[PDB]
Parts: structure tokens; sequence; C-alpha cells
RNA sequence: GCCCCGCGGACGCUACGCCGCGACGAGUAGGAGGGCCGCUGCGGUGAGCCUUGAAGCCUAGGGCGCGGGCCCGGGUGGAGCCGCCGCAGGUGCAGAUCUUGGUGGUAGUAGCAAAUAUUCAAACGAGAACUUUGAAGGCCGAAGUGGAGAAGGGUUCCAU
RNA sequence: GGCGAAAGACUAAUCGAACCAUCUAGUAGCUGGUUCCCUCCGAAGUUUCCCUCAGGAUAGCUGGCGCUCUCGCAGACCCG
RNA sequence: CCACCCGACCCGUCUUGAAACACGGACCAAGGAGUCUAACACGUGCGCGAGUCGGGGGCUCGCACGAAAGCCGCCGUGGCGCAAUGAAGGUGAAGGCCGGCGCGCUCGCCGGCCGAGGUGGGAUCCCGAGGCCUCUCCAGUCCGCCGAGGGCGCACCACCGGCCCGUCUCGCCCGCCGCGCCGGGGAGGUGGAGCACGAGCGCACGUGUUAGGACCCGAAAGAUGGUGAACUAUGCCUGGG
RNA sequence: UCAGUAACGGCGAGUGAACAGGGAAGAGCCCAGCGCCGAAUCCCCGCCCCGCGGCGGGGCGCGGGACAUGUGGCGUACGGAAGACCCGCUCCCCGGCGCCGCUCGUGGGGGGCCCAAGUCCUUCUGAUCGAGGCCCAGCCCGUGGACGGUGUGAGGCCGGUAGCGGCCCCCGGCGCGCCGGGCCCGGGUCUUCCCGGAGUCGGGUUGCUUGGGAAUGCAGCCCAAAGCGGGUGGUAAACUCCAUCUAAGGCUAAAUACCGGCACGAGACCGAUAGUCAACAAGUACCGUAAGGGAAAGUUGAAAAGAACUUUGAAGAGAGAGUUCAAGAGGGCGUGAAACCGUUAAGAGGUAAACGGGUGGGGUCCGCGCAGUCCGCCCGGAGGAUUCAACCCGGCGGCGGGUCCGGCCGUGUCGGCGCGGCGGAUCUUUCCCGCGGGGGACCGUCCCCCGACCGGCGACCGGCCGCCGCCGGGCGCAUUU
């Protein structure tokens, strides 16, 4: 249960600040999780997703073992387009199917100075709590 | 509760139980106290005997503290003491009697409905009625007036 | 319109009462806010008491209450200058003063004067700088006595005297109880006329 | 001796339940009782129902109840819903020249009749009584159906 | 209030007192309406008083809730 | 769905009287009218009971629920109830027998006992001669029902008497720090929303009554403050005909 | 709370305070005057030194001004001042030290970034957050099973949630630590001196106001003070006593109010004709000269995958095809009622239609009826067997035995236990001290314990015995079951 008198439980609330959310929140709001070889390397459970990242469709028409690239985060609309998730018009044109980045796990991550950063940080709390439940 | 009143009944009657010759009018018969020396006299008269009218000397800023004089009548007189007293008293080989202070009590006049049972007692209070100290002193006991 | 037996009312709805009318859903707030303020102060004033500097005792006023003692506002100035404590000091070790009081009788003045000096035995006064006492309580008094004294300091209670069962004399007796109110009354009432025609003799027979 | 060839002998009695007998039954205004009548929400409870199809809605389907109403089948629908014990109320419509929204008969009806008047040919065009061009016959008739302004309008001006 | 060669005319389709908002959900002994079912009981238009006569108060007529009592037996069966 | 026989006028409403040549209603959907607050009365349910009630405050390291709940008791202050009556000063609810006397009021002083009088009715309860009977007779025991008759009489009713307060008539006696224009007492009437071994308080529900918008819709009006002379009325200025 | 009270009122309708009491909070003070101090006081300017976004501190200036028509120190009704004598002393405050003491109360405050555990197996589905499973109480976490999102319905997918959880940054009060500094006597007794607000109070009269009633408050006009005075003392007035305060100058936190505002939490509330007028480009569109008036209006789908291409038409619009679980979702698109209409099928039709009762005919659909009582016992034939009674061995249960045994319980008497606890309008010169609280005795009650003794064991309860019943096993091996 939740305590914090300043926290809301309202449901309009919840969901219209979700649904307002600036994007720097949004980038929060569209985290996924990482595989079990990354989950076990870094020590961290979920990262935010972004462009250049590999990851699985686990859920939905497109579930399946294929590693495609994030091609498009498209946060106004909570979606993330992945290189071959992608389906056939009418006329034949080729268009991406939005996938919630919930649905999907990071095989690899894009590297670079701001995630490892986010990473060691995230590892070194998860290992703190420990610190904590022992 | 709502779903048991009158109002759940009379769904579906029309007048709503107010009739549909007299019907129900907003104040047919003034508001309030109204008419009470005209049309509605006999009510007035019956019910309400003294209603109009003066009587007496009237009193400006009327300080109630100072007419306070809280009454106890001789019957319960006992009970303001425990009633180890009471007993102890009554087979007291001495004629020593217990001193009860009804101003103690919150009472400041002796007033003397009901009987006594027969055994010395002293009381004391503001005032006394004439048959509450003939009473005190029927079973021998005194009467002791304080400010 | 009156209908058969009833009490006559006469409710006072006749202005827009409706605009003013107070509610009471604050109240848990307002008493949760209070509790929060007095536990903030008590904090603040430690060790000092929680509720607040000492009050003498008075006696309620009128023939209603005059059986019954409570707390005053403060000390008359008569009080601290018989317990030797000047009227400046007093507020500043917690003592409360009122000059607007008078004593008019001693044993209310020496029922303050005893409550005074008992309350100044039971004070620890902490020196003004820590390292240097001077005239203060003792370090070991202050270490570990000092607390935080709740709830009234010193509450006013009713004392009442225990009076023994005793034996009841001749005179006691025969006191006439109920004349001497009777005739007490009439004293009172007839002493002015009583004067008058005493007085207007003496001149009639001189 | 009580029991015994036999070891046994229906139902009942939610006591707020069950059973028997007798007499009774009109009703406006109005009163009272009962409602396992109905609506919405709350506390409990149904190891309740539900994407293997909830609510709603439709039904020459099958039934129950004096009735208020209810249950079930089929269809449609696509995410919620209900029974029981209590609680609470903005709780039940045929009317109020009621409110708002929608829809008919009237009815393809009344009407598209104030100020004389149009016709021929061609063009463009899917399409011409009505547009354009030419020809004819007419009208305004300088107190104009002409040419320009003020106020007011505010782009209506011009081209495509 | 204006203004009126005067008609109570005119004062923004409004005039024997404009228009707008508020007081204001103004008051109405007067008109209209007043929402499910079954069951049981079931009227009054009369008395008196009222600036009362289209209204009330009053008694009557109504319902509801009771309460205080009376009246039982020859009998599991039948049988005074 | 249709046929036939019998019955069968359109509802709502006001009304003595509606199918009316009384009014409202073309049709359908959704909305649509006795509410809530305070007060009061009675009735019913619950708790406690001569009491009852914390509603305001405080305490519990406030806070999902919890703005709840629990607790206070030298927090019951206070409300209502336990005492009435009078305009008020004020006064303020217990008597009956047994004696010992006095006095002759029909009363008064003392000791006792008892303890809210008496009469008529009175649910219930108690006693109960007499009865009923077993395979029979002799007397017994357990042991129910019927029971004339009698007794104690709840509540309540009616009546008599009594008690308190107001008021009146009457008449004597007593008290003492106040000898007084002092105080108290009796008896017979009469006024009181009194007494006569309490019944209330708190909470809840219902019904009725009222003040409130007060079941819903409805005036003609009244008031306060503002906006208008682009119409029109009239004066003036400056133009045109 | 007093209290719908005292009081007001065509004493009608109606109206209506205060004091005492209990609480919340609690905090006191400053002038003028009267005096004394050599104006001891203030503002401005210029310069320098130091803290130093102008906040200032000091120093200087034969700089200016205010001000004796009165600034400042002391002092104000609780009295004050001076002098003498006695007693006790070296304080207080503001700004920069540093280190940082610090629930400051739910952990000072503000901001940022993080922190548990299934997307395991099988299956359902368009998608699933559904269903089943995940040895041994164990799928896993739980100080986290609030909420929201994600193609259903999720503690474990994601954000979050819990946590005196972490890290970073900023801000503030306190706590001790040199200073830049300022500032610095008090109390008692005695003698003497000093001592107060005026066109104000008060009075008349008028009007309003109030519960204030022969005038509660306010104001106008007229009159107009006093100093042992003045005000008040709820009935006008005179006399007298008493009580009580000290007007006509000023400041002051808290407890209190808050339909505006800035943030935030919640609800037995409403759910698009409701709830704000406004869920939407709403005070918008629109109306009025203007003041002002003022709407209607939410929903495709999980995802636009928003229907390529062929074909008729001038096109609107169709017919195929295609997407989708679905277009029987096609762009005001969830569901899609009634009124009303079109079409189809059936029936009927000259007393407008419709209606009640009764039957008949047809139709629709249902029973799906269409060979249609089963249950119990007994008899006969024809089979099969884990085979019946009885008896033995275990286990359990029911009932009985308190003159079977523990345990216990109900109540009572006596002695006695823990100085036992609690209460008491009982007593206390046993006793203690500062004139009352203690501590004792007694009484009542409860609780414990301790011997005798006590009625009874659905109050609870075991062992034992007796009986009966059931179950499992054994034997029983066939006229039995
Ligand atoms: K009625
Ligand atoms: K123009
Ligand atoms: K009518
Ligand atoms: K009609
Ligand atoms: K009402
Ligand atoms: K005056
Ligand atoms: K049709
Ligand atoms: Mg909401
Ligand atoms: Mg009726
Ligand atoms: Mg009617
Ligand atoms: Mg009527
Ligand atoms: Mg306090
Ligand atoms: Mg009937
Ligand atoms: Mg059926
Ligand atoms: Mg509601
Ligand atoms: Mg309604
Ligand atoms: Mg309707
Ligand atoms: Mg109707
Ligand atoms: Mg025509
Ligand atoms: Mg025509
Ligand atoms: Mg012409
Ligand atoms: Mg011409
Ligand atoms: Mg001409
Ligand atoms: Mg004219
Ligand atoms: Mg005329
Ligand atoms: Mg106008
Ligand atoms: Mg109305
Ligand atoms: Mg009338
Ligand atoms: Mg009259
Ligand atoms: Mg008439
Ligand atoms: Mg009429
Ligand atoms: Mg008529
Ligand atoms: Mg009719
Ligand atoms: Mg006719
Ligand atoms: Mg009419
Ligand atoms: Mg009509
Ligand atoms: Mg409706
Ligand atoms: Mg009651
Ligand atoms: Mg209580
Ligand atoms: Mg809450
Ligand atoms: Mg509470
Ligand atoms: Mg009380
Ligand atoms: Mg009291
Ligand atoms: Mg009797
Ligand atoms: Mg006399
Ligand atoms: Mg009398
Ligand atoms: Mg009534
Ligand atoms: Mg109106
Ligand atoms: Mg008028
Ligand atoms: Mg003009
Ligand atoms: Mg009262
Ligand atoms: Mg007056
Ligand atoms: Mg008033
Ligand atoms: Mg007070
Ligand atoms: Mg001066
Ligand atoms: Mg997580
Ligand atoms: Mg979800
Ligand atoms: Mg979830
Ligand atoms: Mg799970
Ligand atoms: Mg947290
Ligand atoms: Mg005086
Ligand atoms: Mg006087
Ligand atoms: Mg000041
Ligand atoms: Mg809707
Ligand atoms: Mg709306
Ligand atoms: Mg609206
Ligand atoms: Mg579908
Ligand atoms: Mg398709
Ligand atoms: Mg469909
Ligand atoms: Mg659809
Ligand atoms: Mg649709
Ligand atoms: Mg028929
Ligand atoms: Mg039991």
């Amino acid at each position: 249960m939740k305590f914090n008198p300043f926290v809301t439980s309202d449901r309009s609330k919840n969901r219209k600040r979700h649904f307002n959310a600036p994007s720097h929140i949004r980038r929060k709001i569209m985290s996924s999780p990482l595989s079990k070889e990354l989950r076990q390397k870094y020590n961290v459970r979920s990262m935010p997703i972004r462009k250049d990242d590999e990851v699985q469709v686990v859920r939905g028409h497109y579930k399946g073992q294929q590693i495609g690239k994030v091609v498009q985060v498209y946060r106004k609309k909570y979606v993330i387009y992945i290189e071959r998730v992608q389906r056939e018009k009418a006329n034949g044109t080729t268009v991406h199917v939005g996938i919630h980045p919930s649905k999907v796990v990071i095989t690899r991550l894009k590297l670079d100075k701001d995630r490892k950063k986010i990473l060691e940080r995230k590892a070194k709390s998860r290992q703190v709590g420990k610190e904590k439940g022992k | 509760p709502s779903r048991l009143r009158k109002t759940r009944k009379l769904r579906g009657h029309v007048s709503h139980g107010h009739g549909r010759i007299g019907k129900h009018r907003k104040h047919p018969g003034g508001r309030g106290n109204a008419g009470g020396l005209h049309h509605h006299r006999i009510n007035f008269d019956k019910y309400h005997p003294g209603y109009f009218g003066k009587v007496g000397m009237k009193h400006y800023h009327l300080k109630r503290n100072q007419s306070f004089c809280p009454t106890v009548n001789l019957d319960k007189l006992w009970t303001l003491v425990s009633e180890q007293t009471r007993v102890n008293a009554a087979k007291n080989k001495t004629g020593a009697a217990p001193i009860i202070d009804v101003v103690r009590s919150g009472y400041y006049k002796v007033l003397g409905k009901g009987k006594l049972p027969k055994q010395p007692v002293i009381v004391k209070a503001k005032f006394f009625s004439r048959r509450a100290e003939e009473k005190i002193k029927s079973v021998g006991g005194a009467c002791v007036l304080v400010a | 319109a009156p209908s058969r037996n009833g009490m006559v009312l006469k409710p006072h709805f006749h202005k827009d009462w409706q605009r003013r009318v107070a509610t009471w859903f604050n109240q848990p707030a307002r008493k949760i806010r209070r509790r929060k303020a007095r536990q903030a102060k008590a904090r603040r004033i430690a060790p000092r008491p929680a509720s607040g500097p000492i009050r003498p005792i008075v006696r309620c006023p009128t023939v209603r209450y005059h059986t019954k003692v409570r707390a005053g506002r403060g000390f008359s100035l008569e009080e601290l200058r018989v317990a030797g404590i000047h009227k400046k000091v007093a507020r500043t070790i917690g003592i409360s003063v009122d000059p607007r009081r008078r004593n008019k009788s001693t044993e209310s003045l020496q029922a303050n004067v005893q409550r005074l000096k008992e309350y100044r035995s039971k004070l620890i006064l902490f020196p003004r700088k820590p390292s240097a006492p001077k005239k203060g309580d003792s370090s070991a008094e202050e270490l570990k006595l000092a607390t935080q004294l709740t709830g009234p300091v010193m509450p006013v209670r009713n004392v009442y005297k225990k009076e023994k069962a005793r034996v009841i004399t001749e005179e006691e007796k025969n006191f006439k109880a109920f004349a001497s109110l009777r005739m007490a009354r009439a004293n009172a009432r007839l002493f002015g006329i009583r004067a008058k025609r005493a007085k207007e003799a003496a001149e009639q027979d001189v």
C-alpha cells in the first residue's frame, strides 16, 4: 500500500500525468527490460529505450527471437519502431508498426558516456539496497 | 433512511396524500404564529391559556448566579456520604454523630421531604426549611448554618 | 398553522441564515493543527514546562462558584513582594504576574505566597553560561532531574477538610436554624427604617 | 420377564416455521402493512459470473408470479456484471399550453403571380429556357434601370 | 427623469413610467402537475370562532398504535 | 395474425355532476415534483438508570483505510432529569396507631412502635371444605385435576382523606444576641402546569407540525446600481434643397 | 455553555445579549505631562578605514540643516525620582569566525538522479494482464499485493509503491567556536520631592442604533466642567455610605476567519439533457448601440493496417478486390432503442381504428412426442466375485462409572498467605517533618495462596474400566453375502 500523503492514487490524476508527461519524463516511462545476460552483466533490470538498441519483441503478433534494431522512439505516441517489425500498406508502401517498449527486451545496448553513467548508477543503488536487505 | 418514508409509497397516487379538493398550497392560514388572536384564536386559547398579555414585574440584567440555591431533600440526604459513614455511626458505642456538609456535595438548602433514619446527624447547610430542621431535631441531630 | 396540541415555537430562521452557516468539517484538522503546534512549542521551550508558567489559586466569584478554586491569571504584586520575587524577574523564571489583582483577604495571599515559595524550591535554574554558574541550580540537579513537566504546573485542586464525627452538644440541639435565618432576613430588611425611627425619636425626646 | 425369529419403523419443526377450524372480501379523499417489486452507490458475503463472451439492445422462442416484475433460449454486442445480509439516496412518469432532443399526418400540399418581353443562331461544355458572342424585338428615358460620391460595409474589388 | 403646437404622445419594433443586471428560487387563501405493485381499514361538505364567505382554527367523521380486561376445555383417542 | 358472438364512448383534471359543445394531451426518447437543516410532539427500537450525556477540549512518536477508532473522570464545566409555587420579597412537599398527661380544642406536649393513608373494583398469586380414581375391603404414603369459599392484592380507574406554595376568613399560643411596624405555629375555605418510595437521560427510526426556496412551475408588482436621444421628441451649431 | 434566557416588541408577528463556569491561546508595554541632565538628540553632505549585491560600523570635517514654539537619556498610574545607609555583582546584544551538534519532528526545506521480484512450462486469444502448473508449508519479492500504463483482467513487463533507503546540488534556523564590534550596574530600607491627555467629560435636545427597557452606543446642534476630582455600580431624582476603575494619546504575537490566488490530497458525489455556462479552438461561436446575454458540441481501430488495383459514371456515387477478430468498426466512424419510413413475407379489410371475455381457423416455434412409467421388496431361471454371519487383532467414536482415579469447578465455614491490589465523606497527640501532607490501623472489595471441608462434572477434561457402534486387517470359501 502507498503511504506517502503527497503521492496520489487518483486514477484520473495518474492517467493525466501519464498522457501529458513531457518528453524527458516519457523517456523514463519508455523503459524496457534488459536480457538475462545483460541483466547479469550490468546488474540492472531496466533501461530507458534508445534508438540503435537491439531488441526482441516478446508480446504480440510480432513476438519472436529475431534481434532487431530500434529505428525510431516516437515518445509523443509512447511507441517504438523496430527495423523488421513492419507491415504492408494497401498501395505497397512498407510502414513500421509501433511496439510499446515494455513489450520488448533489450539484447544489446547502445553504450556511450551517458548510458555507462546511468548503468553504474542503477547497479550501485541495487547493490546498496542489498546492504539494506541483509 | 428515505427508503422507509411515505414518499416511496405515495409514488403514483397523484395528490401525494394532500387531497384533490383542498390540495397542498403554500401557506393557507398564515406563516408562523399568525392569527393567534383572530382565525387561530381557538387553538391558542385551548392549548396555550396565558399566551397573550403581561404579568408581573420585569427585572433588567438578571444574573441567575445570584439566585443559585440547589436543594436536597431529607430522604436523599444520607446519600451525600459514604455508606460506611452511616453504618459506623449507627453501631457507634458513644453518641457520636457524622457531619454532613451539603455545601460540599453541591447543595445550599436542605428541604424536608421524606423521613430520616433514626440516628443523630450534624447537617451543615446555607439554608434549612422549617420541616427539614424539625425532622433533623426529631431524630436527635443538629442543624448548623454556614456561609 | 397550529394543529391540535403543540408547543408555540419561534425558530430564528427569518434572516439569510443559509449564507452564514459554519460547518465543522475542519474540526479534526484543527485538532491536529493545535496538537502539532503544542508539540512544536514544547520542543522549542524544553525543558521549561509545556503548559506554561505557574498560575495562582483564585476563588471563583458569585454565590454559585465561591466554594471552588481555580487557576488565576497571574500572581499579584503583593504575593510576589511577600515571597521576595522581583515582578520583572518572575516572568523569566516562569511565574505569571497579574498587576491588576488585589488581595482582599490574607488567606488568599498566604495560599499563593506559599505556592510561590514551594514553586521556587522545585525550580531548576540553568546558568546563562553553561561553563560559569552563579546562583543557578547544581550541575548534578540540572544534569538528571531536569525534564519537561507536562500538564498544568502544580495543578490547583479543591481541598476538602474531613470533619470527624462528634457528640452533639446541648447548645447545638437547641440552636434554631430556621428562626435564625428568618429573623436575620428581617433584621437586614428593617435595619434602616429602625435606624430612622430610633434616630427620629432622639431629637423628639431631646 | 420389556423388549426381540426380525435390531427396525415415512414426513416433519427456515418456531419470523409448519398445521387445523370458522367467518369474511365495494371504495374516492386519506391512513397503515407487506413486497424473494424495481433503480444507483457503500460495508460484508457468494473460493459468485465473465473474451469458451459482461453490460446494453432486439425477439411470431420457453416459462413463472394476482401484480409490481423476473428467469431462461436465440440474435446482436465487445468488458465488465450480479445474488444474498445490512447501509445510503438527487430511486420508479402519461399528462404539468412540462424541459431538451428527435419525428410524423398535413404534403409533393400552400406556394415559387407587384413594377410590359422575349426570340433566332453559334460557341464552350458530360450537361444550356437561364453562361458567353452575334442578330432581332423591347424597356429605363437625363427627377434614369446612366455616370460619380458621403455615411455604413470591410476585401465584397481584380484575375484564375 | 427627459421631451411634448398635448395624442399620455415620443424616449432604439419596448412607454399610464425604457432597457440591463442584481435583490430573487420575491409572495400567491389562486390555476396546473405531483412518478411501482398487492393487501386491510375507510370519510367529509356539518358545529363554533375568525375583515371569515374560493381560506383557516375548532369539534365531528378516519386511520394507525396499543393497552386493560372478559370468555377456554373433563382427555393421545372418543368421550357433556 | 385473422374470423365470429356478447360486452365495450378518452384519458388526466377540477367538479354535486365529464364521453362531453369544460381544459391539457400530434408522436417518441431522455430529464421531471414532500427534500434537507433546526426546533417541537408522540409512538417504536437500543443502552444505562436517579441519574444520563462528552456533542467542546485534551491524550494515544497524527495521516492507506484513519477526517476513523480508542481513552479521559479532580475533563461532567454544562444540559436535561431528580421540586414546586408566587408578580415578588420568599416559602418549599409523612403520616397512623400504643400509651402518660394536660386542654377542650376537637386539640397540644412527651416515650414507643411502625413507616406514603383509606374505600370499591382489580390480571396474577396464596389457602381450600368438598370431589375424581385404580380387582375388592382395612387404614396410610407419593400424588395431578375439579373446586364452593376465603385471603394478600400489581398496574390502572374512580372516590375520600393528607402534604407543599399562592390567597382569603378566623382565632389563640409560643421563640429570643436582636422585645421588634420581629420571627414561628393552628383551623376552615379556595388558586397551582406540585407531593403522596422517583423515570429520566442519550442515541436511532417513523409520523405529524413549523421557520426556512420548503413538493414543482407561475404573477401584476417593489428596491438597488447601471446602459441608452443610431428611432423618435424638443433646443442649439454648421451645411444642403 | 449561559440561552431562545434577562430584555425588546401594533408586549402582535417576531426579536434577543451579557456576567459567572469549562476550554483554545496566552505577553506585555510605550509616550505626552511632571522633573533632572551644558541639545547630552536627529537628518543630509563630503572623505578615509573595515566587514561590504547600500546593509552598514567607526573616525574626521572652525561641513550644512532640524531643533529651546523642545530632540534625546531617565520615567508613566503596577507608582516614579533624588539623597543617605545596607546587601549582591560584572552583564546583555548584533554582525562576519569555523566545525558543523541538531525527527527542526515522522525524520529542517527545495531540486535532480537511482534502488525487489516470472514475461518460466502448457494452453486460450486478434492481442493477452485469462486458465492450469511450478517437490518438500517454497515459482519468486514483499518494510514494496496503492495507482497508472502496456493489444483482456499484471505484486513480479514499465513507471512507480515501501524503506529513521542511497547519492548529488542548493537554501535556512539553531549548537559551540575569535572577533567587527557595540553596551553595561542591580536590589532593599529610610527621609524628602513629584504625579497625568478639555469644545473633552458631563447636561439638554434631535436623528439613527441597540435586548438595554424614564434613553445601550453613535453623531449633529446648544450648553459646557471638575480635581478628596472624574467615570461606572442595567428605574428617573435628592441625600448618604460603600465598592470599583482612572476616560478624552499610542503599540503589541497566539488561539480566530478565508466560495479570491498559488500548490496539493481526498470522496458512500455527477457521469456528457448529469457534473461548473464550459470534459471539446468556452465566456468560444452568435445576439444586442450598449450595459449585458450566451450556446451546441466526447467515443473508428489493438495498430491507419484510413480500402492498392480493375471497372461504370462528368462527378457525387457504385460493383469487384483488399486491411482487420470485426467495416454487420469506412473518417461526427463503440453500442445503435423508440417515434417515423422503405422493402419483404403472412393475414385481413363497406359501419374510423383500437379494446374486454369466449371459442375457432391459420402460422411460428417448442416438447422433438413420434411407442413412452420408473423405484422398492419377493418369486423363478441364468451367470460372476475383493463373499456373509460369527469369532479374533488393532484403531476410533458414543454412552455410563465423581461413593473409577487425576484435573477441575460451584459455593460455604475456619485459620492463614502474598506490607497482595484497589477503593473508602472510617480512625490515627504510634510516629515524621513543613500551621498539612505522609506513614499506619480499620472497613469494603478483588486477586493469589493455603489445610480441613464442600455439591457437581454437556464448565472444560485426560487416564482407566464396562457396554455398544463403526472402520481396517485376519479367519470364515459357500443352502451364506
Ligand atoms: K396526508
Ligand atoms: K461611401
Ligand atoms: K382541471
Ligand atoms: K380536451
Ligand atoms: K417543508
Ligand atoms: K448628544
Ligand atoms: K417493417
Ligand atoms: Mg475525479
Ligand atoms: Mg388512494
Ligand atoms: Mg391536485
Ligand atoms: Mg386544505
Ligand atoms: Mg494551553
Ligand atoms: Mg377492499
Ligand atoms: Mg422453463
Ligand atoms: Mg446519488
Ligand atoms: Mg427525482
Ligand atoms: Mg414522457
Ligand atoms: Mg398522472
Ligand atoms: Mg401546386
Ligand atoms: Mg403561383
Ligand atoms: Mg414607362
Ligand atoms: Mg421609353
Ligand atoms: Mg419626367
Ligand atoms: Mg410637435
Ligand atoms: Mg385620454
Ligand atoms: Mg434601450
Ligand atoms: Mg418554488
Ligand atoms: Mg381565498
Ligand atoms: Mg376581527
Ligand atoms: Mg360567498
Ligand atoms: Mg377552484
Ligand atoms: Mg359547474
Ligand atoms: Mg373525465
Ligand atoms: Mg354538450
Ligand atoms: Mg382552467
Ligand atoms: Mg390542445
Ligand atoms: Mg424517464
Ligand atoms: Mg423514546
Ligand atoms: Mg458518560
Ligand atoms: Mg482520509
Ligand atoms: Mg475522536
Ligand atoms: Mg449532571
Ligand atoms: Mg455542576
Ligand atoms: Mg386498592
Ligand atoms: Mg406574629
Ligand atoms: Mg392552603
Ligand atoms: Mg403534533
Ligand atoms: Mg417567480
Ligand atoms: Mg408596495
Ligand atoms: Mg439624432
Ligand atoms: Mg435550557
Ligand atoms: Mg427600545
Ligand atoms: Mg434586529
Ligand atoms: Mg465568561
Ligand atoms: Mg521630554
Ligand atoms: Mg521494478
Ligand atoms: Mg492494466
Ligand atoms: Mg498492475
Ligand atoms: Mg502471479
Ligand atoms: Mg519512497
Ligand atoms: Mg468614585
Ligand atoms: Mg448608589
Ligand atoms: Mg510603542
Ligand atoms: Mg450518452
Ligand atoms: Mg453540460
Ligand atoms: Mg450547458
Ligand atoms: Mg464486432
Ligand atoms: Mg472483410
Ligand atoms: Mg454489427
Ligand atoms: Mg463495431
Ligand atoms: Mg455506429
Ligand atoms: Mg378479444
Ligand atoms: Mg459451553
